[PDB]
């Protein structure tokens, strides 16, 4: 724990084995700690190199053997006996023994870690600082501890690949968190058991019932992919059920030299022709408008809140037209290359430790946003708009280093992250809101006006729009003739199909897809052809997607609801905090999903009946 | 012979609530109240109350006693003056969509239906009747005593100066008083669910 405890522990250490999540992270971390002085060496895997370099750890000169894995080193599955679909009843998969194993393509990596453990006295985990990263770290620990059971294991904690971050990580090594690793092992186990049991059950059944339609096709089930599909089918059904209604409104306009002023009815609209016709007839006879109230107050447009993964995934889709799967891929690439902080975080509060003044200063060489960044500094300094969330691990996603060498979507997302950061550190746009109330035959109409005085954050953030709506001068007490007095017709509009940002928003609201896993589940329902994208580009459910959701929902128990997965994900967060143990969560979640499975097997014919609506007869 | 009690009740009904009733209904009503409370000799105060309670529960359509003036529907625009104790057959909010209203009434949750990633005073339209002519009553100014859940057959006093157009009365709070009551025959057909279901084209109604 203490500096003296660490120095004592390090004594007699000559070689320190360091392991990163991917080779690019290993090359990057080794390059920064060594100042490019590192010496490249080859591992038993051609894509996972070894970078040896001399370094000073807790008062001990060591040789750092920096290598990497390629994501998860170990694969989870049932034993060979349960692996075959026709070898057991899907129901037994809720209790069937599960094992972890190293795949053939990763055996070269496992053997490199084992090889280096023999020449090394300590192990430092350099995997990304998230739940999966801690689980990968524990996969590396298990492999190395098989060689040296008394091996000293440490964990390097960092939120960016920058010289100061990686140097501080070496001065502040900690113990690997078994609690967060265990939550990953619990989720991995539940996903395999619920996934396998429900997939084998429906695929085998529906392949027998609809052979011409679903031949050799995989009807997969996921504890999270199912309520995700549920949101898409729920919205489609809402639109299908929606009844549009004709409404009527009195529109009063007044022509001015450089623009028509439209006064909006205070009654807004009426769903009755006679009710509006009567009020309109009163307006045609004596249409003389009188200025009742000319009111004005200061209006402000708020600068963006500090950026977290969800807001990045949603704004990149809405504003940049990059889908969440790609955003997270590019965001990880920019993180690995040292340009942004770790892009998997719930934090929207800038920690007090973090120097925002330097991060702003760093962006002043840019031709586009450089002048704005300087402007923040000239106006006293950065004043961030923080939220209310903090994971206590990472800061909000922000630019950590300046680059002008990016291209394509990589440039677009970096530019977005930089502009959002500067906008957040800036001031709110300040304007002046005005309103003019007119009376026509005791009926009140209102015209609105806006005059922006200081655009502020808007000058760096073009993704938000604020526009002046300048109204002509109306004196309180004035009388005038309106240009037109109309009785126009309207109709109520249904909701629209969900966009990816709309779907992420619903998932967030209901507590599913937590730990930045939204994209993975949206991608699975896309790939399995349960949902399809319209040209708009919104989510439209397919006949199999539709049939499955209304099949399970007709069984009584509301299975398309995200309540059960939200409870599962809630329990996983408890495991991480040490607020719950992994054995109670596993026993409880398995008993809960085994019950839902047993009820679904009993009413299996409901699935056939719901899909028969689309595929017709079948036996 | 209850004609002596009938005149006293008629005097009170008009004086206290501006309620006009036919003599035959009034005499039949008093006789029934006397049979119901057979053991006693009721006071005029108790008789007047019980007669009025029976009136509040009576369908004006079955009373055949005109109150509203002749050809009120024939005049395109005008003003109505005087006191009228009419009956609401049905009632609906025209400031809100009937689909939106029926959803809330049916208690179903449509929260996910209005979820997006992107960052109106009430007007009741009353179907009023004196039992012979049917007109409309509009919430011209907010009348808080009226609400959509008022039972079909509810008796209301319509008084003062009221401007009317195309068979619609432009009612202000100073022109409305709710007396109460209900009509069993109307509770069935013109329940708020049924009124709204008709406006969104739901069958078997
Ligand atoms: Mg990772």
């Amino acid at each position: 724990f203490s500096r003296a405890a660490m120095e004592m522990a390090l004594r007699g250490v000559r070689k320190v084995l360091c392991v990163a999540e991917k080779n690019d992270a290993a090359k990057g971390i080794a390059d920064l700690l060594s100042n490019g002085r590192m010496r490249r060496r080859e591992g038993l895997s051609k894509f996972n190199k070894i970078y040896e370099f001399d370094y000073h750890l807790y008062g001990q000169n060591v040789t750092m053997v920096m290598t990497s894995v390629s994501g998860h080193l170990l694969a989870h599955d049932f034993q060979m006996q349960f692996r075959k679909w026709q070898s057991c009843n899907p129901l037994v998969l809720f209790e069937a023994e599960i094992e972890k194993y190293c795949p053939e393509n990763f055996v070269d990596i496992k053997k490199t870690l084992e090889r280096e453990t023999r020449q090394c006295q300590a192990l430092v985990i350099w995997t990304d600082c998230d739940r999966e990263g801690e689980n990968i770290g524990f996969e590396i620990i298990h492999v190395c501890k098989a060689v040296k059971p008394n091996l000293q294991v440490l964990r390097a904690r960092f939120s960016e690949i920058t010289p100061h971050a990686v140097r501080t990580a070496c001065e502040n090594l900690t113990e690997p968190d078994q609690r967060v690793s265990d939550a990953v092992d619990v989720r991995q186990e539940l996903d395999l058991r619920i996934g396998a049991a429900f997939t084998r059950f429906q695929t085998l059944r529906l392949q027998r019932i609809f052979p011409e339609v679903l031949a050799e096709q995989l009807i997969s089930y996921g504890s999270c992919q199912f309520p995700t599909l549920g949101f898409v089918v729920e919205r489609f059904k809402a639109i299908q059920a929606f009844v549009p209604e004709i409404f009527h409104r009195i529109k009063v306009t007044h022509d001015h030299k450089d623009g028509i002023v439209e006064f909006n009815w205070k009654r807004h609209r009426l769903f009755n022709h006679t009710a509006c016709l009567v009020l309109y007839q009163l307006c045609v006879e004596d249409p003389m408008a009188t200025v009742v109230e000319v009111r004005s107050k200061p209006k402000s447009k708020w600068r963006p809140q500090a950026l977290d993964t969800v807001e990045l995934e949603k704004l990149a889709s809405r504003k940049l037209r990059i889908n969440a799967k790609e955003t997270m891929r590019i965001a990880e690439k920019l993180y690995t290359q040292g340009y942004i902080s770790y892009p998997r975080t719930e934090t929207n509060i800038f920690p007090r430790d973090l120097n925002l003044t330097v991060l702003v200063e760093q962006q002043t060489p840019d031709p586009r946003w450089g002048a704005f960044a300087q402007s923040i500094l000239e106006r006293g300094g950065p004043t961030p708009r923080n939220g209310n969330k903090s994971d206590q691990a990472h800061p909000p996603i922000h630019p950590t280093k300046y680059t002008n060498n990016l291209q394509g979507d990589e440039q677009r997302l970096y530019e977005f992250i930089v502009r959002h950061f500067l906008a957040c550190c800036s001031q709110d746009a300040q304007g002046q809101e005005t309103t003019v109330e007119i009376d026509i035959a005791q009926e009140r109409f209102v015209a609105h006006g806006l005059m922006i005085l200081a655009r502020n954050y808007l000058d760096v953030y073009p993704y938000d729009h604020w526009s002046d709506k300048i109204l002509p001068v109306y004196e309180q007490g004035s009388h005038f003739q309106p240009s037109t007095v109309e009785m126009v017709d309207g109709e109520t509009s249904p909701p629209k199909l969900l966009t990816e940002a709309d779907l992420i928003a619903l998932m967030e609201k209901h507590g599913i897809g937590t730990d930045a896993t939204h994209a993975e589940h949206i991608e699975t329902i896309k790939a399995r052809m349960y949902v399809g994208l319209t040209p708009d580009k919104r989510f439209l459910p397919g006949h199999l997607g539709m049939g499955l959701v209304e099949g399970y929902d007709s069984m009584g128990y509301e299975m398309s609801k995200p309540d059960l997965r939200a409870e599962l994900e809630a329990d996983l967060k408890l495991i991480c905090d040490g607020k719950k143990d992994k054995f109670v969560v596993l026993r409880q979640q398995v008993q809960k999903y085994k019950q839902v499975f047993i009820e679904a097997v009993a009413k299996a014919k409901k699935l056939d009946e719901a899909l028969a609506q689309y595929f017709g007869n079948g036996t | 012979n209850v004609t002596s009690i009938a005149l006293r009740a008629e005097t009170w009904l008009l004086a206290a609530w501006h309620v006009k009733v036919p003599p035959m209904w009034l005499e039949a009503c008093i006789n029934w109240i006397q049979e119901e409370n057979n053991n006693v000799n009721l006071s005029q105060a108790q008789m007047n109350k019980q007669v009025f309670e029976q009136w509040l529960l009576t369908d004006l359509r079955d009373l055949e006693h005109p109150l509203l003036p002749d050809g009120i529907l024939e005049i395109p625009k005008g003003e109505l003056n005087g006191f009228y104790a009419l009956q609401i057959n049905s009632l609906v909010d025209v400031s809100q969509p009937a689909y939106s209203q029926i959803q809330k009434l049916r208690g179903k949750n449509t929260t996910n239906d209005l979820v997006t990633a992107e960052a109106p005073s009430r007007m009741l339209m009353l179907q009023l009747t004196d039992g012979i002519v049917q007109i409309q009553g509009m919430e011209y100014q907010p009348i808080p005593i009226l609400h959509s859940d008022l039972p079909p057959g509810t008796k209301i006093l319509i008084y003062g100066n009221i401007s009317f157009r195309l068979g619609v009365l432009l009612l202000k709070p100073e022109n409305v008083k709710v007396l109460g009551g209900e009509v069993d025959a109307l509770l069935e057909e013109y329940a708020q669910e049924k009124v709204l279901a008709r406006l969104i084209g739901e069958p078997d109604l």
